[PDB]
């Protein structure tokens, strides 16, 4: 398997398709993804920085 | 590809979703989810 | 008593309430030093988290 | 059984997933949780602080 | 884990919901629900 962490999506053409489902605080730490969340061998969450 | 997200809100949404939720990839403004190509983690390991 | 910043995801799945795993079926049988290292040694990573 | 009371969730990455389902009026007493609600052996509501 | 929540509103939301509502944890900005791991309270004690 392969998965990315830390990508910068093009901001000039930003878009959302889940605006009715999630809402985030207006912090730049939310705006810049710096972590990745995965599922363990059990369906439990794990994090990488 | 494996199920991964850049924010915990989208992981929570995936866990709250029904069957087939893990397979769909979707993006917020700067945040995104990559969907599982094989329904492995969601069903095939645990349905035994 | 727990620190205010304890991870909330810890409570969403079954876990050891002391904050570190000590299930002894994971340790080699009759290996006292390995078992005590798993339980108490905080310079070694906790199992399952 | 184990359950937490009084935790502080990180504001720098705060989020909501139930915005369309619930709304709280603006108040720091709502913003900072300090009690926990649970059910009896009957399905009545009980409170701890 | 046992069903618990920091706000009474999310408790009301759980009580109004259908079957299986007790199992899903979810968070508001600074409030959260923790879902029971087995359907004890919702069904197994009262269905008889």
């Amino acid at each position: 398997f392969f998965f990315p962490v830390g990508l910068y999506l093009p901001e000039d053409r930003g878009y959302t398709t889940v605006e009715s489902k999630v809402k985030l605080n207006d912090t730049v730490r939310n705006a810049l993804p710096t972590t990745a969340y995965l599922l363990n061998r059990d369906r439990a969450v794990q994090k990488i920085d | 590809p494996i199920l991964s997200t850049t924010t915990l809100a989208l992981m929570e949404t995936k866990l709250k979703g029904g069957a087939g939720a893990f397979a769909t990839s979707e993006t917020h403004f700067g945040n995104y989810v990559v969907g599982e190509i094989i329904p492995l983690q969601q069903s095939m390991l645990f349905n035994s | 008593l727990t620190p205010v910043t304890m991870d909330v995801n810890y409570f969403k799945i079954p876990n050891n309430p002391r904050g570190r795993a000590s299930c002894m079926l994971a340790v080699d049988p009759y290996d006292t030093e390995a078992a005590t290292k798993a339980i108490y040694d905080h310079r070694e990573a906790d199992a399952q988290t």
